């Protein structure tokens, strides 16, 4: 449990980055 | 008898929920074996002197 | 009792996905 | 009567070098502007760039003497590497060897003209091409601040060890030994209307960014264009902060609320820096007899020990 | 003795006070000059 | 005529398409209901309406809930179960570690519980209202994405790492100037939180947060009530710096910076929590790389 | 008309369920009454 | 409005006439509820002692 | 107190396998600390690494301070915490930093 | 429509799964009933 | 709304009144379930006590 | 007219709830009543 | 604003006098039942002492 | 015509798989059937 | 002209300021002297 | 006019009632004078 | 679209096949580079 | 004009007023002349 | 066209320095055979 | 022209000082030598 649910919560910290990446690469696709 | 037939009906569509599916269990299987291995090889921590 | 009803429920599952998807995709 | 290819394209001293302007292309399809352009050259840059060039030289040398002059222990411990103050013996000499402190003191001396003649650059350009010096007085801001870490607040306590130490981990290495010489800087009341402003700094850039980009379409970010007449990109920009919290600037409004935030920052920044020397030793135990630290009789400290 | 030091007042709490009633004012303002009327572009006809 | 134009200058009117028109004429232009996302999902959004100049979505009345029994239950534990009557010596704690992650109504902490989840309750529908909002006038999701980012800041606080740790109790005491000692002693703890790289991150993102901040204000101020070619700024800011990153990029940066930095810290915490237990000894492996390990001699060497 | 009848309905019915799960919750957090084990 | 009483024309619908009835009688009938409620759980344990 | 423990010092307290060779403050955890840094045995020890509030040391005193806290650090994994609350460091609220006084006496 | 069928409907529903779900929790955690080894 | 009762014609439509029936009959059933559910878990575990 | 009354009324329910919440909230911290469990 | 006596008529709509006939009655309400409480309160535990 | 039946199943739907996964949360967490390990 | 003499002065005058200051502060840190009680 | 009239109005009242209150804290807190409980 | 599938697999696997032979080979359990 | 007497009169006081501050401070700093009870 | 030839240039220049750097250095670290005093 | 001639004379010229530097330093830290009271 210590590992296994630790790095399903960490994998949720690095979700929460992907937003922001999604509006990176929003804004390079979009701008060509 | 549908009622997303731009989902169920179109190939495009109706590829995308086997698509979602296979990701879905892909993802989990990952995960699954991951642990499973790591839990598998992985000695018990030394028992305390 | 555990691993057959983590079986079972597996391919429940897996049934279940033949029959929609059989719908879906026919 | 102001020229602004001239401004951009004159040459020499009062003129800009680096004239034939690159492009980066990725910064022009990210950032939407990709001109690295001339840069200016006016008899302030000079002094700011050759008086920081002194302060950098002197540092990285003294890294160099301090690893024995190895350029790989050098780069080993370059950012653990630096030149502190001198002691709290002589504390405010400038009798101190070179090792000890004596090029700390050289070095921030350049580093402080530095400064001021980058202020008076911020200061001429801005005058020279026809805009404000808004940018010139928030500089001066966090120069208060900045002054007062390096010249102000080791004056008035006797020492000039109450410094930072001129390297990549002696930065937090003082932030840390100057909270902990002075109590707790959390009971700071001047480094919590300090920490106020950094966070809603970051809060107002985040939520202006923000706002603008989702605006963008209707051209919302062209701010000059838009304090002459709104048009549909900023009447929906306000018209969202006004549906979500009750209330709204304009497009010249905001700019006002980040300036004074982040000025703001900086000025109870430097104060409550001054305050927790000379005034304040212990802010935790200040904090006590202000009645705003919390009682914690029985603290369950099982989450704090491994 | 319930009282908190002249100096923490001071500190603290009139520096609470300015910030809270400052940013009350500050926002009362702001939202005056941003619903006053002045030049925009139609939103019939530009947008 | 006068002209008042947005900054608050009277230009008058020679010395473009402007009129000036009445705010509650751009309001009433924009109002547009039911294309929220409880409207895309339910086929219509239970609460269409504005309360005054709010928007009352079903994400607002969510919202609403959660701040209204957020603010009681906060005040509940700490007015009464502490007795402070002051809310700057109030301590709003978590259960206590020896709980575990289990809550209990009898046991010390519930309220803080309760607290923690109607706040997230709030948060997480103020998020969604925004999202609501934007739907509306056709904006982008950038605000709820920077909203998000600090949201995700507090679910990785108060929801991820007590989970991780498996405590609850790990959790930040809701008190103000106590809060600042959980932060005290969990920054000292794993010590030398400084040493944390991504928090070092974090730290460089809300300083140049800050800095980009005064920066555009300046930048915006300076040239506000002049008569500009609005290339007076972009020239400004080449002779500084030798680059202008123009309209469009400096609101790009100022969205991206702003969130990231949350972003990183709140890796920073769940690392420090969960797989890091000192940040010194992280950087242990830096001075044995092998590159460097050998040369050195006295306290030159590691 | 100062009040549109829809939000007196809302606020009210909102304020009786916050109100009603508040004091529910208070009520049980006491132990004073010996409910689900109190 | 004909439903509505003359009075209260000027502030209620047709139909919130009908919806405020209804309102009202939830209103009674939970507080009369509410009444039982606390007279029972008085006889049970008193909480003002 | 009894509450530690009623542990006794012995041979292998010190010597943990080695007879001779023994090495106090070896590199490992000498990471971050200069490496010639040594415990400043020289001062009188209920109060010789006090540094809050004092007003006659800076940032020099707060830097032995500190090495010497982080050597007690790396010595009981427990952190930093392990005996002060650190929202106030003169406390001695966790009786773990007065077993630490003992201690550094003893040393 | 102040009041459509569709918006209470929704309303209503969405409010006794959220307050169903409430109070499954809090006698879960309670620990009154010895329901899931309790 | 001819099936809908004259009193209930300015609220209900023709077809909201089929699923406001159902509803109604739903929630009828929801309660006579949960009644029966409270009156076991109080024969097996009182929480008044 | 100086003051809408819809807001004189908003202003004066909110005030008057807030106060009556406090108020419960401090006679209840107080123990000096001995009312739910005192 | 025909309901509304002459000397409120530049205050008070002929809602809004409806609506505030209705507060000012619910307050005088309040108070009677706030002064019934009070006198309670001291009959049974006096604050002031 | 009120109520889309396309609505109605995913809203349907979209509740009965987030109360499944819900519940089998719930319950493996609880430990009650201890994540299945027995 | 190639170069500016304006450039030149603001150059030169800058250096020697600078490597004065430097050697004196070199100089004064040397405690080589007995300058200001060395 | 170098002054609104209004503007120091404003300015004077406040700054009156900011020195009445931290006078008023400073003499109470001073403990100089038996004013509520010594 | 299938180059997002292809680089999403791609870097899974990758990531995969690193944490394994990191976590196989850090268990010390089989005999690889002197365990 | 290739030197403005403006600039030069500017950058000359500046360059004195920090001169003479910074040999001030070195002097008082150096304890090498009992100044204010050195 | 794949690739400018400038750019392959550079990369391979850079690529080559780095490496050597890297190499000599961890060559020279392991004081595996006599260079510089090893 | 894949390659400005002034580019490569800066990237060279740059390169080989750098190099030379760094070499000469590792030469002297070496203490191999006895240059400079090595
Ligand atoms: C074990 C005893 C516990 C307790 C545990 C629970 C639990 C557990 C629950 C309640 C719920 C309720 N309890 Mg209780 N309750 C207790 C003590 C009390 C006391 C009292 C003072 O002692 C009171 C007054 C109540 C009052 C109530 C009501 C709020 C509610 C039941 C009626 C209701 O409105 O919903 C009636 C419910 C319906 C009308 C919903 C009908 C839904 C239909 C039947 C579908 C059901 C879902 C179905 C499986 C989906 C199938 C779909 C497929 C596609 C076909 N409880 C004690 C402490 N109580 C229930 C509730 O719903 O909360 C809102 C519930 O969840
Ligand atoms: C005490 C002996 C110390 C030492 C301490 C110093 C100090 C101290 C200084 C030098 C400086 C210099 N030394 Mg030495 N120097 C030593 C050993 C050496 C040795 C040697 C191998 O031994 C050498 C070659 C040098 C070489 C030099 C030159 C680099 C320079 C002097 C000439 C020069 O170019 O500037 C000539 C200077 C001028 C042309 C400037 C003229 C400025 C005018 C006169 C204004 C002066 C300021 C005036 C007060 C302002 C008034 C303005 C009012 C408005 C009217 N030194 C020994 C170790 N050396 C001096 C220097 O300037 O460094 C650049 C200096 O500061
Ligand atoms: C706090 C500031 C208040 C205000 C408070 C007062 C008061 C109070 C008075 C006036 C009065 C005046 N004010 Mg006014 N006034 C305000 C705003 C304004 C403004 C504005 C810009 O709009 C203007 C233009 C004015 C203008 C004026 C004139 C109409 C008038 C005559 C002043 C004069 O001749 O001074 C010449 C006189 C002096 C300057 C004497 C200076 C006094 C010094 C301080 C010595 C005082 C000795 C002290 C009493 C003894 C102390 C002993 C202790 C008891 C131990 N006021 C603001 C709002 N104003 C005066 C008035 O109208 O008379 C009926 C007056 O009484
Ligand atoms: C107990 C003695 C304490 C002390 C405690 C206080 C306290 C406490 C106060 C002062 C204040 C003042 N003291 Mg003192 N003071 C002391 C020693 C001194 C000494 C001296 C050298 O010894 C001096 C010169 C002063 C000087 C002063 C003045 C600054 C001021 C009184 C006149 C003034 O300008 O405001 C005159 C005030 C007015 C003109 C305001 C008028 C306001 C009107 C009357 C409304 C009052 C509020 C009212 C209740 C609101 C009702 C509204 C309803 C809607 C109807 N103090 C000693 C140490 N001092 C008073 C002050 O106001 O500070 C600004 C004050 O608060
Ligand atoms: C006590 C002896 C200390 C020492 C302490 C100081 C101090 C202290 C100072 C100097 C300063 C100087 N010293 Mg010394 N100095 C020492 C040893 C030396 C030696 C030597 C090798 O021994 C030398 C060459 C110097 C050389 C110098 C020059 C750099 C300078 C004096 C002339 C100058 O240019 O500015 C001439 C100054 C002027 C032309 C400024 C005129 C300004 C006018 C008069 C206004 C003055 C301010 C006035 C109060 C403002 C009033 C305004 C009101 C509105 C009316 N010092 C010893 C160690 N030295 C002085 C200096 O200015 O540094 C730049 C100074 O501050
Ligand atoms: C002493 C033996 C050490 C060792 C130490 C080194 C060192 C030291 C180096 C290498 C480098 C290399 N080693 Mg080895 N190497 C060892 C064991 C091995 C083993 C093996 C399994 O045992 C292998 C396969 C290799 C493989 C290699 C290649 C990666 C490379 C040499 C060819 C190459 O591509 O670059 C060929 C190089 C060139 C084509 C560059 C040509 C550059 C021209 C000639 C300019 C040279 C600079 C010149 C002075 C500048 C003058 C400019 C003036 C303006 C005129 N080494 C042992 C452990 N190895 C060399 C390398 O370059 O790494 C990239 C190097 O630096
Ligand atoms: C003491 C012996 C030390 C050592 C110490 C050094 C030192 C010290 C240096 C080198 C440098 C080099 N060494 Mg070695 N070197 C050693 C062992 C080796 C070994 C070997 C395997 O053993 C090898 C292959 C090398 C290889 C090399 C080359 C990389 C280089 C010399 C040629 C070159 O390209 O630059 C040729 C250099 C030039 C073409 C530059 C020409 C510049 C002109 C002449 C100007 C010179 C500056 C002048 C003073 C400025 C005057 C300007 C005025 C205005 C007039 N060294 C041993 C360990 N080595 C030299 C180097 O430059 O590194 C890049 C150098 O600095
Ligand atoms: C819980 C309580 C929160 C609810 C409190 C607000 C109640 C709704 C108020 C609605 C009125 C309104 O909208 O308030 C506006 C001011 O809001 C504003 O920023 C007021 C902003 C209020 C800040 C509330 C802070 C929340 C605190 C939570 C944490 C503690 C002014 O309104 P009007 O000019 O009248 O425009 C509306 C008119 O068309 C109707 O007459
Ligand atoms: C210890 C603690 C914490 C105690 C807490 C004490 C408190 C405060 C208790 C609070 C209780 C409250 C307030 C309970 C609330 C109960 C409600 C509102 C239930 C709603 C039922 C709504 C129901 C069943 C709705 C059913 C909806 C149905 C059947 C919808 C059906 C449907 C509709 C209409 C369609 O589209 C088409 C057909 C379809 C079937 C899909
Ligand atoms: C120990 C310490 C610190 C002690 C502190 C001591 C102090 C300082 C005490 C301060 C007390 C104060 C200031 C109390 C305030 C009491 C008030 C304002 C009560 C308001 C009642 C408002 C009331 C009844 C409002 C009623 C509103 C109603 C009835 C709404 C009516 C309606 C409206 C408007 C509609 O459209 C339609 C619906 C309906 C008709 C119901
Ligand atoms: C722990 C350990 C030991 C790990 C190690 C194990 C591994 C992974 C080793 C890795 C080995 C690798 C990857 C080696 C790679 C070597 C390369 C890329 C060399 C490049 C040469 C590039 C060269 C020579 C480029 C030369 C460029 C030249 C001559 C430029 C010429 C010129 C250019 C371009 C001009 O404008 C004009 C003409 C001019 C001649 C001036
Ligand atoms: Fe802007």
């Amino acid at each position: 449990m210590n590992w296994i649910v630790a790095t399903f919560m960490l994998m949720f910290v690095l979700v929460a980055f992907l937003p922001l990446v999604v509006s990176l690469a929003y804004t390079w696709v979009t701008n060509p | 008898p549908t009622l997303f037939p731009e989902i169920t009906n179109t190939v495009r569509g109706r590829f995308y929920i086997v698509a979602g599916i296979i990701s879905v269990v892909m993802a989990v299987a990952s995960i699954a074996i991951f642990w499973w291995i790591f839990y598998t090889i992985t000695p018990a921590p030394a028992p305390p002197l | 009792m555990a691993p057959f009803l983590m079986a079972f429920f597996t391919i429940v599952l897996i049934v279940a996905t033949l029959y929609f998807l059989s719908m879906i995709m026919s | 009567p102001i020229d602004l290819h001239d401004e951009e394209y004159r040459d020499g001293l009062e003129g800009t070098i680096a004239k034939p302007p690159g492009h980066v292309g990725w910064m022009q399809r990210l950032l939407g502007e990709g001109q690295v352009g001339p840069i200016y050259v006016g008899l302030w840059g000079v002094i700011s760039f050759i008086t920081f060039f002194a302060s950098a030289f002197i540092i990285l040398v003294d890294y160099g003497r301090q690893v024995g002059w190895n350029p790989i222990i050098y780069l080993r411990e370059f950012w653990n590497l630096a030149v502190y103050p001198p002691p709290t013996e002589y504390g405010l000499s400038w009798n101190v060897p070179w090792d000890k402190g004596g090029a700390w003191l050289a070095a921030t001396f350049f580093l402080h003209i530095s400064v001021l003649t980058w202020w008076a650059r911020l200061y001429t350009r801005a005058k020279a091409t026809g805009v404000g010096t808004q940018l010139a007085w928030g500089f001066a801001s966090a120069l208060s601040l900045y002054f007062v870490i390096y010249l102000f607040h080791p004056l008035a306590l006797g020492n000039w060890s109450a410094a930072p130490g001129h390297g990549f981990r002696a930065i937090l290495d003082w932030t840390n030994y100057v909270s902990i010489h002075w109590g707790n800087f959390y009971y700071n009341p001047f480094h919590m209307l300090s920490i106020f402003f950094l966070l809603g700094s970051t809060l107002l850039l985040a939520m202006h960014g923000a706002t603008i980009v989702a605006t963008s379409k209707w051209k919302s970010e062209m701010e000059f264009t838009e304090m002459m007449a709104e048009g549909p990109g900023t009447q929906r920009a306000q018209l969202f902060w006004r549906w979500v919290m009750g209330w709204n600037a304009n497009s010249y409004n905001i700019h006002i609320w980040a300036w004074w935030f982040a000025a703001f920052t900086a000025i109870t920044g430097a104060i409550g820096l001054f305050l927790s020397g000379t005034l304040v030793p212990d802010w935790y135990a200040w904090g006590e007899t202000a009645k705003i630290v919390a009682p914690w009789p029985n603290p369950d400290w099982a989450q704090y020990v491994f | 003795s319930p009282w908190p030091v002249w100096s923490g007042y001071a500190l603290c709490f009139v520096p609470l006070a300015a910030v809270i009633l400052g940013f009350i004012i500050a926002a009362r303002f702001t939202d005056k000059q941003a619903t006053s009327a002045y030049l925009r572009l139609d939103p019939a006809k530009a947008n | 005529r006068a002209l008042p134009l947005p900054s608050g200058e009277t230009l008058p009117a020679e010395a473009a398409s402007a009129e000036v028109i009445p705010f509650s004429i751009i309001e009433e232009f924009y109002k547009r209901p039911g294309k929220t996302l409880a409207a895309r999902f339910f086929g219509v959004d239970p609460f269409d309406f504005w309360i005054g100049r709010f928007y009352v979505g079903l994400f607002g009345a969510i919202s609403i809930i959660g701040i209204i029994l957020g603010v009681a239950f906060y005040l509940y534990e700490g007015v009464v179960n502490e007795g402070t009557l002051n809310i700057l010596a109030m301590r709003i704690e978590p259960p206590p570690v020896s709980q575990g992650l289990n809550v209990d109504p009898a046991q010390p902490g519930f309220f803080w519980f309760l607290t923690m989840v109607a706040a997230t309750i709030a948060f997480v529908g103020w998020l969604l209202r925004q999202i609501d909002i934007s739907l509306k006038l056709d904006m982008g999701m950038e605000v709820p994405i920077a909203f998000g980012a600090v949201v995700s800041s507090w679910i990785t606080l108060q929801w991820l790492r007590p989970i991780a740790m498996g405590a609850w109790g790990h959790g930040f005491p809701l008190g103000i100037t106590h809060h600042l000692d959980w932060v005290s002693n969990i920054g000292y703890q794993y010590y030398n939180f400084f040493y944390n790289p991504f928090h070092a991150i974090g730290i460089t993102l809300l300083f140049a947060s800050t800095l980009f901040l005064h920066m555009h204000g300046s930048a915006v101020l300076s040239e506000a009530k002049r008569n500009i070619s609005d290339q007076n700024i972009h020239v400004f800011w080449r002779n500084i710096l030798g680059y202008s990153i123009g309209e469009i990029g400096i609101h790009r940066v100022a969205f991206w910076t702003g969130a990231a930095s949350v972003l990183f810290s709140n890796l920073c915490i769940f690392l420090s929590g969960t797989f890091v237990k000192d940040w010194n000894a992280f950087w242990g492996f830096w001075d044995k790389m092998p590159i460097w390990n050998g040369v050195g001699q006295g306290a030159l060497v590691a | 008309r100062p009040f549109e009848f829809r939000t007196s309905v809302v606020v009210s019915t909102l304020l009786g369920l916050v109100m009603a799960l508040l004091i529910h919750f208070v009520v049980l957090s006491s132990g004073a009454f010996n409910w689900l084990r109190a | 409005n004909d439903l509505v009483p003359d009075q209260w024309k000027p502030l209620f619908n047709n139909a919130q006439w009908l919806v405020h009835d209804i309102v009202v009688k939830t209103i009674y009938g939970g507080l009369i509820i509410a009444v039982i409620a606390h007279v029972l759980c008085w006889a049970w344990t008193p909480w003002i002692r | 107190p009894a509450s530690v423990g009623g542990y006794q010092i012995t041979c292998a307290t010190c010597h943990n396998g080695k007879a001779a060779g023994l090495e106090p403050y070896p590199i490992e955890i000498m990471n971050t600390l200069p490496n010639d840094w040594r415990l400043p045995l020289e001062l009188d020890y209920p109060g010789g690494l006090v540094v809050t509030g004092r007003k006659d040391v800076s940032n020099h005193e707060v830097e032995q301070n500190q090495f010497a806290m982080y050597h007690m650090n790396v010595s009981m994994g427990q952190g930093c915490t392990f005996c002060h609350n650190a929202r106030y460091f003169p406390s001695y609220e966790i009786a773990q930093k007065n077993h630490s006084i003992i201690m550094l006496q003893m040393t």
